[PDB]
């Protein structure tokens, strides 16, 4: 027969690909270690994070007030049930830091405001 | 493919695999930390975060600079940064 050989070819081919991938990873690690910049990067992240937060607080406050002096924020959705089916349901509410950060494309996980406690998160 | 020929391909794969295990051991030996995947991933996540937050910070500082009618660099001190960062 030859099916044992065919099955072993496929297993060896998988093992070879896996080892090729580990080899690249081990080569990249060598360069990452040589650059040795993880500490720089952590330091720099806190500096720029501190900057973004401070700048966000400067921009947000008068933005929130301008918005408030023209109706504030409208939240809208369509009504799906009942005698009013079709109409859009509206509301008004204050402009929050989180709407601001979303408006600035800031992923929640990068930079977030604790809207309850009224300060920035770790 | 004859069985013979298939045996030859299988034996070449065996030798390829052996050589790769040997090359991988040599590559890992050059590392302070043998967990190369952790090293590379930790670096990738830091670079990701750094590029993102510096971009965002520069964007916001630029908007503050627009309201103050000045070049962004003039506000870097107020925000605790400089241009080599």
């Amino acid at each position: 027969g030859h099916m044992q050989l065919l099955s072993r070819r496929l297993k060896l081919e998988k093992e070879v690909r896996n080892l090729q991938e580990q080899l690249i990873t081990a080569e990249t690690a060598r360069k990452v270690e040589a650059k040795n910049e993880d500490k720089d990067l952590q330091t720099l992240i806190q500096k720029w994070k501190n900057a973004a937060q401070q700048a966000a607080e400067v921009l947000f406050k008068p933005m929130a007030e301008r918005i408030r002096l023209a109706g504030g924020v409208t939240q809208s959705f369509r009504i799906e049930e009942g005698e009013n089916k079709g109409q859009i349901q509206e509301v008004r509410t204050e402009f929050t830091m989180s709407m601001f950060l979303n408006q600035f494309g800031v992923p929640v996980h990068l930079m977030s405001f604790d809207e309850e406690n009224g300060d920035w998160k770790s | 493919m004859e069985k013979s020929q298939l045996e030859s391909r299988v034996h070449l794969l065996e030798q390829q695999k052996e050589q790769l295990e040997s090359s991988l051991q040599d590559a890992l030996a050059k590392l302070k930390n043998r967990d190369a995947k952790q090293t590379v991933q930790k670096h990738i996540d830091l670079l990701h975060t750094y590029n993102e937050i510096r971009d965002i910070a520069l964007g916001m500082i630029g908007k503050v600079a627009e309201h103050e009618k000045c070049t962004s660099v003039e506000l870097f001190d107020r925000f605790g940064v400089n241009g080599s960062e």
